[PDB]
């Protein structure tokens, strides 16, 4: 009589690769960043007509 | 591992879920037979030649 | 209505590590198993071997 | 070798209450449909015994187990259970131990039948399922016991409690439930006894109303008797007709279905070697069967 | 009692049917000829 307690090869890697530029939704998009941005209170813009 | 998402509301989402799943296999055993008749034993052991 | 058969189903773990690979071409992503004489059908019109 | 064996999967998912259980269930007996090598333990339990919708009765249980096959367990593995059949493995290894569910003791040289625990239940959690195993108990006590059980059926419609087997007591009252899961048995009982003395009675018209003790052996001797004199010591010979020789055919097949269920047939001799005659409660025994 | 496969490449030229469906390729075959021909068994 033989008694065996396997546990078998763990396959399953779900894997997730994301990049926003990948996505050419950054078409519709400016992106730029601030390397530090929240002391900032309010940021605005001028629109010359 | 399950994808995340940074909802745009301030609201907590309280915590993620990551886990394991573990599935028993589960088991069957095949089935044959083969039969051989009675004289056909003796002419390959030898005891009628 | 075939193509509602490609995308019913999630890219399943894991990748195997000797892929059904074809003469020029990119590996087998899928296994259709119909009867006989739907195959004959289903080359006459519709696909192309 | 060649020695056959069963072999019964157990279903994962067993706890360990569970199998413990079915680790101490070593000699008992157990039926199965068809001798086979591999087998599920579904066809093994209480609920494959089943016709609805109805949990079988006794008069039941008497009809599977002709058709059901008898086998004991040998050890008890983890992973399977291996029991032999009693009908054909056993001729040629000859010797199996075997267990008491009976309060009754064994002495050597008995034959032993089956009965179904009506004399008075394992159950599994995890797997879902009833065990009942049967009650090997001697074959001259089998025709006794059922028949004492059935003696009280009547009465529900002196003490019959009774039972002294070599030098010891039993109680069958011990109740409730008994009762009713019996009660199938009785009535085929008084259906085939008074059928039976009404046509006998309707084809000899005078067997009561004949003379006490001197005439009604005059009259059984001649038809005890071997001589040519038969047929002229029998037969009293719009309106309706009584069916009797219709009611001849359909009593004779209920009386021939019972001799099947009632013979109780000794399946099991106990044949003690190296040891004590007398096997008590809780103890293996080991069987020899007819050779 | 925790055990890895071992994998060899020898690849073989197989006689078989490839079909074009969307964005994969996708394999195609009866078993009736192969398999089940002649035998008491249902095509499940």
């Amino acid at each position: 009589d033989v008694e065996f307690d396997a546990l078998l090869g763990s396959y399953c890697n779900t894997l997730s690769l994301v990049r926003f530029l990948e996505l050419g939704l950054s078409v519709a998009c400016v992106c730029t960043k601030f390397p530090e941005l929240a002391y900032m209170n309010e940021g605005r813009v001028q629109f010359e007509v | 591992h399950q994808p995340l998402i940074a909802r745009d509301g301030p609201h907590p989402i309280e915590q993620p879920t990551h886990n394991y799943m573990t599935k028993i296999i589960d088991r069957r055993a095949l089935n044959a037979a083969f039969s051989l008749a009675t004289e056909a034993i003796a002419l390959l052991t030898g005891e009628a030649l | 209505w075939l193509v509602d058969l490609t995308t019913a189903t999630q890219p399943s773990v894991a990748v195997p590590r000797l892929t059904h690979a074809d003469t020029r071409g990119r590996p087998v992503d899928g296994v259709l198993v119909t009867t006989a004489p739907i195959k004959q059908r289903l080359l006459q019109s519709f696909l192309k071997v | 070798a060649d020695g056959f064996e069963t072999d019964i999967a157990i279903p994962s998912g067993i706890s360990r209450p569970d199998a413990a259980a079915l680790q101490r269930c070593e000699g008992r007996v157990v039926f199965l449909p068809t001798i086979r090598r591999q087998l599920t333990l579904a066809d093994v339990a209480h609920e494959s015994f089943v016709s609805g919708g109805v949990s079988p009765d006794t008069l039941g249980l008497l009809l599977a187990y002709r058709r059901r096959f008898p086998a004991v367990i040998t050890r008890v593995l983890p992973t399977r259970i291996v029991a032999c059949p009693l009908d054909v493995g056993l001729t040629h290894a000859g010797t199996v131990n075997l267990r008491n569910t009976s309060p009754v003791d064994l002495c050597n040289g008995d034959p032993i039948s089956l009965v179904p625990p009506v004399f008075e239940d394992v159950r599994l959690d995890s797997l879902d399922l009833t065990l009942r195993f049967p009650v090997p108990l001697p074959s001259p006590l089998a025709r006794e016991i059922v028949a004492r059980l059935v003696a009280r059926g009547i009465r529900d419609l002196p003490d019959l409690n009774v039972l002294y087997y070599n030098g010891s007591r039993l109680s069958l009252l011990a109740l409730g439930p008994v009762n009713a899961e019996l009660r199938s048995l009785v009535l085929n009982m008084v259906y085939s006894i008074t059928e039976g003395t009404t046509i006998i009675l309707t084809l000899i018209p005078r067997l009561f109303a004949l003379s006490a003790q001197d005439g009604y052996v005059n009259a059984l001797l001649q038809m005890q008797s071997v001589t040519r004199e038969a047929a002229q010591l029998i037969h009293p010979e719009g309106e309706r007709r009584l069916p009797l020789y219709e009611a001849l055919v359909a009593w004779l097949t209920h009386a021939g279905q019972l001799g099947d269920t009632l013979a109780l047939a000794p399946v099991v001799r106990v044949c003690t070697f190296d040891g004590a005659a007398v096997v008590r409660s809780g103890d293996m025994a080991p069987v020899i069967r007819y050779p | 009692t925790l055990d890895e496969l071992e994998s060899a490449p020898q690849t073989t030229r197989v006689r078989a049917d490839l079909v074009s469906i969307g964005e994969k390729l996708i394999f195609l075959e009866a078993l009736e000829k192969r398999i089940y021909a002649a035998t008491n068994v249902p095509y499940p």
